[PDB]
């Protein structure tokens, strides 16, 4: 059971080296095509595959993203529930707990059918 | 809970590191348009580093890191998906959070931006103010107290940190007839009315004047008396003057811009 | 091929496959509540296939492999427990032997009213418990006409396999009981609730459910168990009326 | 019974009503809160509600009245269409200003009386100054 800090900590290393590698294999490609272009052979060695290297920094780099706002989300949701509810689980009485959520619900949807016959009415 | 504008500031960093990734990778796929004198352009390559630099921006989050680790699972969220499966119509709740949230920011950048008023005329409750009284003591370190001793006006009297503490004479709302005394005070058997000072708590008394003056609005008191104790709570360090040196005068406070600043300067 | 490569969409059609409807295809009108996404129902559907095969491989008895991964092999014959064909259709009738007839198309409907909209994985371990036959072939049978067949408060369906369910009031919650091939047979039936709700102790004591509302719902359980000779299987159809008319 | 002039001031005053009432609206919307969030379960929520309902209906009355005034407005142009003394802004009547003369003199004679009457409260005031 991994933590998302937890998962940032371990990504962010693994992020950076990775960059540094794909940056010096990108440079090492980058020579290697101007000495075989330009000048005469002399990097008589196979490269890498070059596309792998910012492939997989993308994919940790989305990866990274999604789960900090997995966790941004989660802040937010611990925020507007402490906020629209009191803090309150198993003390309040789960059922009550429910139709109050199920009121609050139902107000809201009041007040914006009131404000839309609101603008109907303006229109 | 300001650590969510502090991951929202990471996503923004992170985001920013590979669009500036991106951004130098599609300028090393391109050479010089047309320099003719020399190639400087291949500069704003190593600029374009500096934007790679800002990667150890992303590495400042380490500072706003360790932002949450606890229990409380979800904070009473789940209902139906963790409850009865059947629940199915939850998600309404967080819609409603959010339509709330939305709401209520609008209309708050709405009512500030209507200071422009347009209306130009009105042409063709000692409980209450008890309450408000009350409610407005509710901030730390403003312990206040009314005791009303003459007349059906009310006495309100107020003590924040020091013995500079004040009286204000209100009419239900809009109290004017301010006397700050400071260090003695409710002589006789009431408040009185000795006003003496050391020229410049009288200077203070002169402040809070104009601004009991200045923060009149037509109606809605309660705003009026809050930006009023905001106002007078402002005066809680009197240890700092800018705009000049700490002695421009006897004493430099004058507050009415929502900061303190040296006297005798408008 | 085994792998998608850049399948174009060229209009709105995309926006079919998007905007979530509560049309699940044939949409046969017997149940559905939430508005559920094609993309949604495909991805819920395909990461369900996942769990419930490496559930399979992990405990209980697999099948062998073909076009359609099917593992759903029941005690004597029967396999009908996934919906390959999600987008076209969930056509599978393998075999019975014995109804738990019209049975078998109960159970599978039952299984999936429980996969549905993927709002867990509650539905693996629920369909994971699905291995005994007894108590399970008419008592199941009528646990699943009444729980979304239009039978005739007034019954209300009421079915849970949730992991510590905080919905019900947790008075004594063990583990987790699935099945027990043994005397004291642990078997969560279903969830109970009438109009308010409450949580349904079962323990079968096969040589049934051997175990405010809580104040009078147990004992009146208790005084139909001992009277056994309500209209084998534990309670079949008394515990219906019971939490249609003694729920009061 | 033209009343032009005061049905194009009453406009005016309309409009700037609508405006103060689009503010007011937006003021009492700031401050809707959660419903279940201390006290305020239904009370003052549908309190406001029904404020906020009479506000619209009577918004809603007062565009009716705007439409009817432009309305009118515009077909008042009867003789003298053009006027063209906008753009060319400068750089019987004896019976209403006798009504008018009569009208200022009572209304001295009052303000006479409420100064009386004000330096009457400012002696009251002084003795109470003299109270304990």
């Amino acid at each position: 059971d991994f933590d998302p800090v937890q998962r940032y900590k371990m990504l962010i290393p693994q992020l950076k080296e990775s960059l540094q590698t794909l940056m010096k294999v990108a440079a090492q490609n980058l020579i290697q095509n101007t000495n075989i272009d330009n000048g005469q052979k002399s990097s008589d060695a196979p490269l890498q595959r070059f596309d792998k290297c910012l492939e997989e920094f993308y994919a940790l780099c989305d990866q990274l993203e999604l789960c900090l706002r997995l966790a941004h989300e989660c802040l937010s949701q611990s925020c507007d529930s402490a906020k629209h509810s009191p803090t309150l689980v198993p003390s309040l009485p789960y059922p009550q707990y429910l139709a109050v959520i199920k009121a609050q619900i139902t107000c809201a949807k009041d007040i914006h059918t009131a404000l839309l016959d609101c603008a109907n009415k303006v229109t | 809970g300001v650590n969510l504008e502090a991951f929202s500031q990471a996503i923004s960093a992170i985001q920013a590191l590979r669009s500036s990734v991106s951004r130098v990778f599609d300028c090393l796929k391109d050479g010089m348009r047309n320099k003719e004198t020399l190639e400087g352009r291949e500069k704003a390559f190593i600029a374009n580093f500096q934007d790679n630099l800002h990667s150890v921006n992303r590495d400042l989050n380490e500072l706003e890191r360790l932002s949450n680790l606890v229990g409380k699972p979800s904070e009473n969220h789940p209902l139906h998906n963790s409850g009865l499966l059947s629940l199915d119509p939850y998600s309404q709740l967080l819609q409603a959070y959010k339509w709330s949230n939305k709401l209520q920011y609008h209309a708050g950048l709405a009512s500030g931006l209507l200071n422009q008023q347009s209306l130009k005329r009105s042409a063709n409750p000692q409980y209450v103010d008890d309450v408000i009284s009350r409610i407005d003591r509710m901030f730390p370190e403003m312990s206040i107290h009314l005791s009303r001793p003459n007349g059906t006006s009310a006495m309100l009297l107020v003590t924040l940190g020091k013995v500079l503490k004040v009286i204000v004479v209100m009419r239900s709302l809009f109290i004017d007839r301010t006397i700050v005394k400071g260090y003695n005070t409710e002589d006789g058997k009431l408040d009185i009315w000795s006003k003496s000072s050391y020229q410049v708590f009288q200077k203070v008394t002169d402040h809070a004047t104009t601004a009991l003056l200045h923060y009149q609005l037509p109606q809605m008191p309660d705003v009026v008396v809050r930006s009023f104790m905001t106002w007078l709570r402002s005066y809680i360090k009197l240890f700092q003057a800018p705009c000049q040196r700490c002695g421009k005068f006897l004493q430099d406070g004058l507050p009415p811009t929502w900061r303190d600043f040296r006297t005798l300067e408008a | 091929r085994s792998w998608a490569a850049s399948i174009p969409t060229i209009h709105s059609a995309l926006n079919i496959l998007l905007l979530p409807s509560p049309t699940p295809g044939l949409v046969p009108g017997l149940a559905g509540s939430y508005l559920c996404s094609p993309l949604e129902r495909f991805l819920g559907s395909v990461i369900m296939r996942r769990h419930l095969q490496r559930i399979i491989q992990q405990e209980t008895l697999q099948l062998i492999n073909s076009n359609e991964p099917g593992v759903i092999m029941f005690k004597t014959d029967a396999l009908k427990c996934r919906v390959a064909l999600s987008p076209k259709t969930n056509q599978t009738l393998q075999l019975k032997v014995t109804p738990e007839d019209e049975l078998q198309v109960l159970e599978k409907f039952f299984e999936t009213r429980v996969a549905g909209p993927p709002f867990k994985a509650n539905t693996l371990i629920a369909f994971t418990k699905l291995l005994g036959a007894p108590t399970h072939i008419l008592r199941d049978c009528v646990h699943i006409m009444k729980l979304e067949l239009f039978p005739d408060q007034l019954k209300w369906n009421v079915q849970f396999c949730l992991t510590i369910p905080p919905s019900a009031p947790p008075i004594a919650p063990p583990g987790t009981p699935a099945v027990v091939l043994k005397s004291k047979m642990l078997f969560f039936l279903q969830l109970t609730q009438k109009t308010v709700s409450i949580i349904v102790p079962i323990i079968y004591d096969m040589a049934t459910q051997q175990a405010n509302s809580s104040v009078a719902a147990p004992m009146m359980v208790s005084n139909i168990l001992k009277r056994f000779a309500e209209m084998r299987q534990g309670e079949c159809t008394i515990f219906a009326a019971v939490r249609d008319l003694m729920a009061n | 019974e033209v009343n032009t002039a005061t049905l194009c001031r009453i406009g005016q005053e309309t409009v700037q009503d609508i405006v103060y009432r689009t503010m007011e609206i937006f003021q009492l919307l700031r401050n809707m809160q959660l419903p279940n969030g201390v006290t305020y379960h239904t009370g003052t929520y549908q309190d406001r509600l029904t404020k906020l309902q009479d506000h619209l209906r009577q918004l809603s009355i007062l565009f009716r009245k705007l439409r009817l005034v432009y309305d009118k407005c515009n077909e008042n142009c009867g003789g003298m269409d053009p006027i063209p003394v906008e753009q060319l802004i400068p750089y019987e009547r004896r019976e209403i200003v006798e009504v008018n003369k009569k009208l200022k003199q009572k209304n001295q004679q009052l303000k006479q009386i409420m100064d009386q009457l004000r330096n009457l409260i400012w002696d009251i005031n002084a003795m109470l100054a003299m109270r304990n």
